[PDB]
């Protein structure tokens, strides 16, 4: 909440103004999606303070809309980088692996697989993201 | 349900736990596979550090699912 | 060993502990480097509020640990 709190939890990052302006284009579309600051520790062990944006999205699905929680990830550098999306499954959700999420909820769209910057941004990665997830629910009561 | 973990040398396991299985339970099952103290052993979920005090569905951990293991004392 | 702890304005502080430390004595230490009250400081690790009646080890706590910090009454300026 807030655009000046924003600004702080993303001090360290080399494009503060970028990320955030693009940041509060996608809560200001999606109000279910929140910013947090938290230590994400990659597989090598090491670990490192990034803003990921967690919450949930819409996704209409059978006539029921689904509120797929997802957790996106930005690096220091996420203005030219792709955040590290995931499918965080409650206790009454089952993944369902397929073409873009594996067994552990990582996220595969050709959004990520060619990103750049100058074009690409987390408000499109979203939208692209309730376009495929609708058509193919990674989850499922 | 069963579950992987890889290694840093390349190494992938098989194991065979249960919804209700506590991390520490996980590291026993690898010391009596690979033979590594639990107490010098770090699993890692989504970039997140597993407890000893949690269990799996604590972390949301599916089926198929690829957990990382990291050894300590070796550098800090 | 060495730890590190973030706020919420994006400064990193780093502070020489020991496995036989308690929390509370790491708020102390904080208050000598900034000055914040140990009444007002929230410590955070791995989504988990440390206690004052709890040590370093009591947690898993490692060298090159990152910990949070977060202010009560939002200090703010």
């Amino acid at each position: 909440v807030s655009e000046s709190q924003l600004k702080k939890m993303v001090s360290k990052y080399k494009y503060r103004d970028l990320t955030v302006r693009e940041t509060v284009n996608v809560i200001t579309l999606y109000k279910d999606l929140k910013p947090v600051l938290d230590s994400y520790v990659f597989n090598d062990g090491s670990s490192r303070e990034l803003m990921n944006l967690t919450g949930t999205i819409p996704v209409p699905y059978r006539g029921n809309t689904y509120n797929i929680p997802i957790c996106l990830w930005l690096l220091d550098t996420y203005p030219y980088n792709p955040p590290i999306c995931f499918v965080k499954p409650t206790s009454s959700m089952t993944i369902k692996t397929g073409k873009h999420v594996d067994a552990n909820g990582k996220i595969y769209l050709p959004y990520l697989h060619e990103w750049k910057h100058p074009q690409s941004d987390l408000l499109g990665l979203i939208q692209v993201m309730i376009v495929v997830f609708g058509d193919e629910p990674p989850v499922f009561s | 349900m069963q579950i992987f973990v890889k290694t840093l040398t390349g190494k992938t396991i098989t194991l065979e736990v249960e919804p209700s299985d506590t991390i520490e339970n996980v590291k026993a099952k690898i010391q009596d596979k690979e033979g590594i103290p639990p107490d010098q052993q770090r699993l890692i979920f989504a970039g997140k550090q597993l407890e000893d005090g949690r269990t799996l569905s604590d972390y949301n951990i599916q089926r198929e699912s690829t957990l990382h293991l990291v050894l300590r004392l070796r550098g800090g």
